Order: structure tokens, then sequence, then C-alpha cells
């Protein structure tokens, strides 16, 4: 009946002014937009249908047309920025926010979904959804004693939409909206559904991707322990956002970094730094770099947890981008560590893999590695062991490469190269 | 992702 | 000991 209609037929029905004919045509439109085979979004837009669908959202008397119009508008808003803009320009936002109060749960959910697509377009639409007052009605739908009594699909859609209201920078969401949402997010981060957890962690990852003040809002709510627990999960869709959030947090102050350490995070990194997913290894090594950039007592906790051999490991063999983060982690460690800590690092075998990476075709990593050699030499100078280190570097193929680098395009390279040679070789 | 189509129900 | 974001 409502399968495989032309746009011309949908228009004729929608312009009928028979509410039932309009309902059938709206359903036909929804079925068009629901096909995965290149749905005719732009034809629907050009036919002038969006305003019609929008006004159908307000027909309380006819709940099916409300739902069918909601779903159609959801799928248009799922497209390009320009397609999302057509929906917004049609007045959909306040109309979807009204539908959040629908007594029919399927209609409520569809409105949640639509607003999620709208907010997910970018900061401007996110903030427009917020200005139209979406947050209160959204949070009201989660105001139950136990999240478990709500339908699974519904809770997941709400969580996802909330995560899109936390998403995007330039600018980041309004501080007062973030404060309003955070308590609910903390509750969702303790729910037992893998998908609710993943999206909750993504939200937290977004909120922590900013200056120390943004991080502090999150860290102050006491979520770091739960993030660390989630970091230990089996499901990669949970670990990925949890790790991103933990990594963001350690870009903050040393006191913010300490919360992560105090919550037990470092005990998961043996797995993370050997994880079979490239991205987890990269992001875990990146996280380590910002912990090695901390205080000496923090560096010492890295040492105590047994993670220096893991850094040696990643430096020795990983995707290049991971090895680059490992180089940073080492340079940070050597920059901030005590003499004893730098000695330990050399005893764990850092010299050969550092030297192997000077063959890299990446000017940045060379500068990072050269910095690290310098800092290590500085620690040797304080021990009168510049000779032993010189020999080690010579014996694993290092001197050759540092020499060659005295004749390198980049200035810092050739400079730091010649300084090392002349002082130590 | 950022946006998601509803495909059936 | 310079922290760097992403």
């Amino acid at each position: 009946g409502t399968v495989n209609w032309s746009v011309e037929d949908i228009v004729k029905g929608i312009n009928s002014n028979n509410l039932e004919s309009q309902l059938q045509a709206t359903q036909a439109a929804r079925k068009l937009l629901s096909r995965e085979k290149q749905p005719p979004i732009d034809n629907i837009i050009r036919a002038g249908l969006i305003p019609k669908f929008v006004s159908f959202l307000g027909k309380t008397d006819c709940s099916p047309i409300q739902f069918e119009s909601a779903w159609a508008l959801t799928n248009i808003a799922s497209g390009t920025s320009e397609q999302t803009k057509a929906v917004v320009d049609g007045g959909a936002i306040p109309a979807f926010i009204s539908l959040l109060a629908s007594p029919h749960a399927h209609i409520s959910e569809q409105a949640v979904w639509a607003l999620g697509n709208i907010a997910g377009d970018g900061s401007a639409f996110r903030d427009l959804v917020i200005k139209h007052g979406a947050i209160d009605p959204l949070l009201a739908l989660l105001a139950v004693p136990d999240l478990s009594t709500l339908a699974c699909g519904y809770l997941r859609n709400l969580t996802w939409t909330l995560s899109n209201l936390c998403r995007n920078k330039n600018p980041a969401p309004p501080l007062d909206a973030v404060e309003q949402i955070l308590p609910t997010l903390v509750r969702l981060l303790h729910h037992n559904d893998p998908e609710v957890l993943a999206d909750s962690c993504w939200a937290i990852s977004y909120l922590t991707d900013g200056p120390n003040e943004r991080i502090e809002m999150v860290v102050k709510k006491g979520v770091v322990p739960q993030l660390v627990k989630l970091l230990g999960a089996t499901e990669l869709p949970i670990v990925t956002p949890a790790l991103r959030a933990i990594g963001n947090i350690v870009t903050g102050t040393d006191e913010q970094t300490q919360k992560v350490i105090d919550a037990g995070a470092l005990a998961v990194f043996p797995s993370l730094l050997t994880n079979p997913k490239t991205n987890i290894q990269k992001e875990a090594t990146w996280t380590m770099s910002n912990i090695t950039a901390g205080r000496q007592d923090q560096i010492q906790q890295v040492v105590n947890h047994g993670l220096v051999p893991f850094l040696v490991g990643v430096l020795s063999k990983a995707d290049f981008k991971t090895q680059k983060e490992a180089a940073w982690a080492i340079t940070n460690y050597t920059s901030g560590g005590t003499v004893e800590q730098i000695v330990y690092l050399v005893h764990c075998g850092i010299i050969e893999p550092l030297m192997n990476l000077l063959s890299a075709k990446d000017t940045k990593i060379i500068q990072v590695i050269l910095d690290a050699i310098s800092n290590i030499f500085q620690a040797a100078e304080k021990l009168g062991e510049t000779e032993k280190l010189s020999i080690m570097i010579e014996e694993c193929g290092g001197l050759d490469k540092i020499e060659a680098l005295q004749r390198h395009e980049n200035e810092s390279v050739y400079k730091a190269s010649l300084n090392l040679i002349e002082k130590y070789f | 992702p950022v946006k998601k189509e509803k495909i059936d129900e």
C-alpha cells in the first residue's frame, strides 16, 4: 500500500487535505527514507514536504501521523549538514521538543532521536536545541528510580542524544547545560547495558576534551574510578571511549592526573599497551606520555606498576604512530625524572629501540628522540658515565645515525646532532 | 556516529 | 615535561 511510491504521489496525498490520505503518503515517504539504497532525501526536500511533516508533528489527535512524520524527519536530519538544516529551518526543533511529552513512548523516542541528529550536526545546532529548552524534558524521561524499568532501545536513544549535546568544541557546550546533564550521565555510566556505557563514556570523553576547568567539572563528580573500571572492560566499544576520557583527563593538572593513578588506572596498561587494536595501543601510549610528563612521584608509580618495559616494548615494535607517542613518553620521562629513574629506563633497554627509530622519515620524532638522548646524557654527566652511554649508543648502531643527522634538512635536527657528537663522541 | 538513520521497526 | 592534548 505505502511501499515504492513516487515523490509525485506522496505530494498529491500530502496536499489532499484528507488526514488519512496525508497519513498514508507520510508513511510512504517514511518508507522511502528508510531504504538504505540511497534514500531520496533531496527530492523530498525540493518537493517542499518538510514544513508539512513538521506541522504533522503537532497533530495530537492523530498519533500515527506524528510518528510517521517524526521518523521521516529523523532520516532527513540524519543526512548532510544541509539536509539537517532543512529540518531545522522547517521549525522542527520546538516541535520535537513538544513531542518529548507525548504519552506514546514510540513517538517520544522518535523525537529524542531526531533532536540527537540535529544536535550531532555541530555546535551551532547543538546550542540551538539547548536554547529551545530540550535538556529539561530529556532529563525528565530518565527521572525514574531504576533505569532498568525503561525499554532498552529507549534508554539507548536517550543516552546517545545526551552524548551529542555534550559533543563538539569551538565552542564547547554551555557550562550550565553541562552541569545540568552531568548528574544523569554519571548515573548512566553505572548502567549495565554495553551501549549505554559506550555512549556515556563518549559523552565524558567529549566533556573532558578541553581546558583544565572542563576536566575539573567531570573529575569533581567522582567518575574517575568508574572510568577506570570501564577501562578494564571486554567490549572494545566501551574501552575505546573510556580510554579517550582517561587520556583527556591526564592532559590536565598533575592533581587531576593523580586521581587517575589513585583510581588504579596504571594496572590496566600492561593490557592496553599490548592490545591488538592499534588505536587502543596508540591512545594508551599517548596517555602514558601525559603521565610521564608529571611529577617524579608519578613517574615512580609508572616504574612501580612495571610499565617501563611496556614502553620499551611499544618503542621496539608497534604501528609507527604508537611508536611516536612512545618516543614522547620517553622524552617526557627523561625530562622530568630523577637520575635513578633515568638509569632504570636505560637498564630496561631503551637505548637500542630509540636509536632504531632515528631511521624514521618523520622530522618530529627525530627531534623528540634526540631530546631524550640529550636528557639521558645529562643524567650520565651527573654520574660520570657519559662514556658507558656513548659506547652503548655506538654499539647498537646509534653513533652512525646521529652522525648522518648532522647533515639533515631540519635545523634543530642537525644542530642537536652536532652538539651530541661534539660533546660525547 | 554523529547522526543515525532509522531503518525499520 | 610538556603535556599535549588531542
